[PDB]
RNA sequence: GGGGUGACCUCGGAGUACAAAAAACCCUCCGAGUGAUUUUAAUCUAGACAAACCAGUCAAAAUAACCAUAACAUCACUUA
RNA sequence: GAUAGCUGGUUGUCCGAGAAAGAAUUUUAGUUCAACCUUAAAAAUACCCCAAAAACCCUAAAUUCCAAUGUAUUUUUAAG
């Protein structure tokens, strides 16, 4: 049960980005992370892959 | 150097003032520095000790140290301890006091 | 450290503490937290702040550094807009 | 040979500040690894189980009644497994403070 | 007597004289707000914190360079920083300068005039520090409530 | 009696109505020792208590000590101590009623002060114990940058000789 | 001076629901 | 008085024979000689120390140094090139003008600071002149015609109380060292250079009216005046009604460098005199 | 307990090490080099633990969003 | 005048104080910090320490923190 490393972007349009640690078998990821830009919950969905 | 210009009110703006047109009837003199300030500055030993150092004394330097006993003594609650370098002409006082005897030496006219 | 050059034979200075320091004109020398870029979603935020953060040197630390350059770096500096300008004295320390 | 990774180093797990000692607002307490001392009043409780003072003033230590947040689940079956006469006890913790909340000064007689 | 293609005069022909940079255009300004000469000034130097109080006095109902509705604004609304012999005073201690705590006083003024001169004033209320009150005032009228007459 | 609101002593009250000598539950009837006095609370130092007393008595006392004039405007005069007043008149009065109610500053205060006082209205302030900072050292070790500002006397830059 | 302005700038509300009502 | 000069009478003559330094100036140096100092003479046993062949210093036995561990950060990044102001404190030019030093009389600038010795600028060290300070803002009481690179808006208040003239002016480091010391320049044997442009990094601050740059607009000079006047709360003064308008109006061209001599001028001061010269491109290129 | 062969090299829990802390052996035993789930868990700053240093730990007040009464992510001996 | 963490040697007198190892390290034949110690300088509390206080199944010698008291020592600063 390998684990993966995804960097998910805001979709509140500022630049911002965080990793989080993802499970392999599933489906790409969406959460509602915190941004401090504009100081919001904002939805934040899986952009790129780093690590395995 | 240039010598002081003379002006219509002393002190002047910057806390400048000469020194008094007769020289005082104390046993000693404390010469003014070349640019035409009191010779009290502090000094620092072993970044702890703070000392007081009196420069440029004619005369009885005893005398002086005696009135800068006298005058220190109700301050501190004490007598405090001083070094007189006689072959220098100098006063050494152990703590920072160098305002306070500024001011003293000025109202003592020198 | 070369403490008698070869041209010159003055005294020189490692560039590495230079890069990675800066001295305070009260002898005080700053440095950031060896860590503060390395896996940082793997850290909690409290230890990323602490990470983030700025610290100081010990007196065995600063002696070193003051060792290792030399006496173009120990000056008085009147940078324009300088952030440190405010902590490059020391002030009510009753020693 | 066999037996492996028996080497690691104590984590301090300890009472820092004792009975008597004046302390500030932030100062842990106490270490520790499991719940030995609990913390009562002006005492905070971090997430490791460490004991800081919220207010600053004298640490006390004493035995008072235990009585458990009615959900934790454990502590309440074992309350309820208890017999009629039983109490629990536990040492707690506690920072008497000494200095007052704040004084009335006279700002302006308008 | 000096000149070069980058000089003052041929940078801006419009003012060539040396004296254009040390004109007095009062005709730019002519409300003449806040007249010091009219208001009572006092310095405090507190040292041993060293900071320098200014401390600004004005007789309100004797200020004449401001409109009766802005005055009786400020009696109402700034009626606790108000003398007993109706002297609106003032007070900075921020910087050490006398110079820039007698700005703060003046820019306190301002700020002061402009909100008793403008009339869209909505008089808006926290409510973090009001709460406590509101429910004391209502809990304070359900005993008040009583309709008895008496004196 | 007012218990908080005594500007010079902390261990003394103010008078602010004073009727002695009730014939039953007529108490216009019997004779106002000290006039009525609003509350006049400072204006910082707020929520004093206000506490009326009804003593019941047996003989008809009579004192010249206690009596108050009939403007009753000083507050060297309107001090006043219970403990005191009834150690002198403990033979016959005995407490029997208590109505006390707390009391803050508002607009009326500084009329108060001003037309009936004849004073300055006072203004306090809940000030709080400066933070404590512990003692400075030379080198401190592995503390942040904004070590050297928790010892600042002032946010100002103070240039020595230049 | 007045002899009722005298203030004693260190005031003493010995109320104990003083603080309390003030939060 | 002294005493001494008496108490010299009754000793012997003074000479080479009967010289002694002060006690405790010379601390006697000590040689590995003897049965204390000798005998490994202060190095130890065996090892490094006493073989003299201890490593460096930032070494530290193999484990990775204290200096090499900390990861690099910009500190003194492009420090070789960030512009310095020597500061110049109102408290320190009242005490100038107060003591003589500077006279308010004439304009002040640069050279006359480094000649009454109240600043010291060390253009190799990447200075790049005078900033003005507000230390002493509130007992300044002169009125002078000062010439700094850089002021605060406290201290341009408090001069233009007084009723003085503030200007910020640029000078490239040769310009800056040629005013610093003049003389050593005119006994080079050199024209007078022209004073560089400032660069776009400080073009803004000198084409600005509220910093008084030497570049700005003079007809936005007075609306930024006025504007310190009624923030500051101080009356502005009639600066065109005084006895000494010239001497506070003065200005320097910005391609001058001092007041009255222009660029190309060669001071022959061995024998008094100003070379000027005469050539269409030399006149060209020392007035573009 | 000479080197070679064999074994080990970092981190945590229990005993050695009985009651503040620390405490070694090629001493006796357990384990770790991660999984599962959603409450996706911020900024700034007093004061402290621990520590040769590097590192590791807590944390009051103040700030933006959710009940207008919590936010320390939880569990797997949780310590690694 | 290669370089040696390795061996050997290292030249007058007297006086003052005076150290047996915790951590890293291709490191355990060596270094660099800490703890001790030396030389100066600032200070004020320093050891001894009765109550009271320090965990839950059983647990000894005794520890930690503290008044008083008997002494004068201790802590910081600068070189090491
Ligand atoms: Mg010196
Ligand atoms: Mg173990
Ligand atoms: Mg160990
Ligand atoms: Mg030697
Ligand atoms: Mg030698
Ligand atoms: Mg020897
Ligand atoms: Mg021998
Ligand atoms: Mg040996
Ligand atoms: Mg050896
Ligand atoms: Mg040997
Ligand atoms: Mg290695
Ligand atoms: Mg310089
Ligand atoms: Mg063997
Ligand atoms: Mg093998
Ligand atoms: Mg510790
Ligand atoms: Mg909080
Ligand atoms: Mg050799
Ligand atoms: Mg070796
Ligand atoms: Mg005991
Ligand atoms: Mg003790």
């Amino acid at each position: 049960s390998k684990t993966i490393l995804v960097k998910m972007m805001s979709q509140a349009g500022t630049g911002f980005s965080f990793n989080t640690k993802r499970s392999r078998l599933r489906e790409k990821l969406t959460l509602l992370h915190y941004d401090p830009v504009v100081k919001k919950k904002v939805l934040f969905v899986e952009q790129k892959k780093i690590r395995s | 150097i240039p010598r002081p210009p003379k002006h219509e009110h002393y002190p002047t703006p910057s806390g400048w003032q000469p020194p008094r047109d007769p020289a005082p009837s104390l046993p000693y003199f404390v010469r003014r520095s070349r640019m035409h300030n009191i010779p009290v500055y502090r000094d620092i030993t072993h970044g702890n000790r703070q000392m007081t150092v009196i420069r440029k004394v004619e005369g009885d330097i005893w005398a002086l140290q005696k009135d800068v006993e006298d005058f220190l003594s109700p301050l501190l609650g004490k007598t405090p301890v001083t070094q007189v370098n006689e072959v220098t002409g100098t006063l050494r006082v152990k703590g920072y006091f160098d305002q306070q005897l500024k001011a003293w030496l000025l109202e003592k006219g020198f | 450290v070369t403490y008698f050059s070869s041209r010159k034979g003055k005294r020189k200075t490692v560039k590495a503490v230079i890069y990675r320091f800066l001295r305070l004109h009260s002898g005080l020398w700053l440095r950031r937290k060896a860590g503060y870029k390395k896996k940082l979603w793997k850290k909690t935020a409290a230890r990323k702040r602490r990470l983030r953060e700025f610290v100081f040197c010990n007196k065995t630390q600063s002696k070193l550094l003051d060792k290792m350059t030399t006496s173009f770096w120990k000056r008085r500096n009147w940078y324009a807009d300088d952030p440190y300008q405010k902590y490059q004295d020391r002030t009510n320390l009753k020693v | 040979s066999k037996n492996l990774g028996g080497k690691s180093p104590g984590k301090r797990f300890g009472i820092k500040k004792m009975e008597g000692h004046y302390v500030h607002a932030g100062n842990i307490l106490a270490t520790q690894r499991h719940f030995r001392w609990h913390p009562g009043a002006h005492v905070g409780l971090g997430k490791n189980k460490c004991l800081y003072a919220l207010e600053e003033g004298v640490v006390r230590y004493t035995k008072e009644v235990y009585v458990p947040n009615p959900s934790n689940s454990e502590a309440v079956d074992l309350v309820t497994r208890l017999p009629q006469g039983a109490v629990l006890y536990k040492t707690f913790v506690h920072v008497v403070p000494a200095k007052p909340e704040g004084t009335f000064k006279l700002v302006a007689m308008l | 007597e000096f000149q070069s293609i980058y000089s003052l005069d041929k940078l801006y022909p419009e003012s060539r004289g040396s004296d254009t940079a040390w004109r007095l255009p009062d005709d730019a300004k002519q409300a003449n707000d806040i007249p010091v000469d009219r208001l009572t000034i006092s310095y405090c130097r507190s040292s041993g914190k060293v900071n320098s109080k200014a401390e600004v006095r004005f007789h309100l109902a004797s200020a004449d360079w401001i409109a009766e509705p802005v005055r009786l604004k400020l009696a109402v609304k700034h009626k606790n920083r108000i003398n007993r012999s109706g002297e609106l005073i003032l007070t900075s201690e921020c910087s050490r300068y006398q110079f820039r705590n007698l700005a703060d006083c003046l820019q306190k003024l301002r700020d002061m005039i402009a909100e008793a001169s403008q009339p869209a004033k909505e008089p808006s209320r926290e409510d973090a520090e009001l709460r406590r009150s509101r429910i004391e005032n209502m809990n304070r009228e359900r005993l008040r409530k009583k309709r008895i007459s008496s004196a | 009696t007012n218990l908080d609101g005594h500007l010079l002593e902390p261990d003394a009250e103010y008078v602010h109505w004073l009727v002695t000598n009730i014939p039953g539950n007529r108490v216009t009837e019997g004779q106002e020792t000290c006039p009525y006095l609003p509350p006049f609370p400072a204006r910082g130092s707020g929520f004093h208590r206000f506490a009326f007393l009804l003593f019941k008595q047996d003989k008809r006392i009579d004192f010249s000590g206690d009596t108050r004039p009939s403007p009753c405007y000083q507050l060297a005069q309107r001090t006043f101590h219970t403990f005191d007043f009834y150690k002198k008149h403990q033979d016959a009065m005995t407490p029997a009623g208590l109505a006390f109610f707390q009391c803050r500053w508002d607009d009326s205060v500084t009329r108060v002060f001003h037309q009936l006082l004849d004073m300055r209205e006072p203004v306090f302030e809940f000030v709080r114990p400066p933070p404590y900072h512990p003692k400075q050292k030379r080198f401190p070790h592995r503390q942040p940058l904004r070590y050297l500002d928790r010892y600042r006397d002032s946010h100002e830059p103070t240039y020595g000789i230049y | 001076p007045v002899e009722n302005e005298a203030v004693a700038p260190e005031f003493t509300n010995r109320n104990p629901r003083n603080l309390e009502l003030l939060a | 008085g002294p005493r001494a000069l008496d108490l010299l009478r009754a000793l012997p003559r003074v000479s080479l024979a009967n010289l002694k330094p002060n006690p405790g100036s010379r601390k006697p140096e000590r040689r590995p000689r003897g049965r204390r100092r000798g005998r490994k003479c202060g190095r130890g046993h065996k090892g490094e120390r006493q073989r003299g062949t201890r490593p460096r210093l930032g070494f530290e036995g193999g484990q990775t140094p204290f200096y090499l561990r900390i990861p690099k950060y910009g500190f003194n990044e492009g420090h070789s090139f960030r512009h310095q102001y020597q500061p110049l404190s109102l408290n320190r030019l009242q005490y100038l003008i107060d003591l003589g030093r500077v006279d308010p009389t004439q304009p002040i600038d640069l050279t006359q600071l480094v000649n009454g010795r109240g600043v010291t600028i060390q253009p190799s060290k990447r200075d790049y002149g005078v900033q003005l300070v507000e230390e002493g803002a509130d007992t300044f009481k002169a009125k002078v015609n000062i010439e700094v690179q850089m002021a605060s808006e406290l201290a341009i208040a408090a001069i233009e109380k007084n009723g003085g003239v503030v200007t910020t002016a640029f000078y490239d480091p040769r310009s800056l060292e040629i005013l610093c010391k003049p003389v050593p320049f005119f006994l080079r044997g050199q024209p007078i250079p022209k004073r560089m442009l400032p660069p776009e990094a400080l073009v803004p601050y000198y084409t600005d009216a509220k910093n008084r740059g030497y570049l700005a607009d003079p007809a936005r000079f007075p609306e930024a005046r006025l504007e310190l006047a009624r923030k500051y709360g101080y009356v502005l003064p009639d600066i065109t009604k005084d006895e000494l308008f010239k001497m506070l109006s003065t200005r320097k061209d910005p391609r001058q460098i001092f007041f009255g001599l222009a660029p190309g001028w060669v001071v022959n001061m061995a024998d008094k005199k100003i070379l000027k010269p005469t050539d269409e491109n030399l006149l060209k290129y020392y007035s573009s």
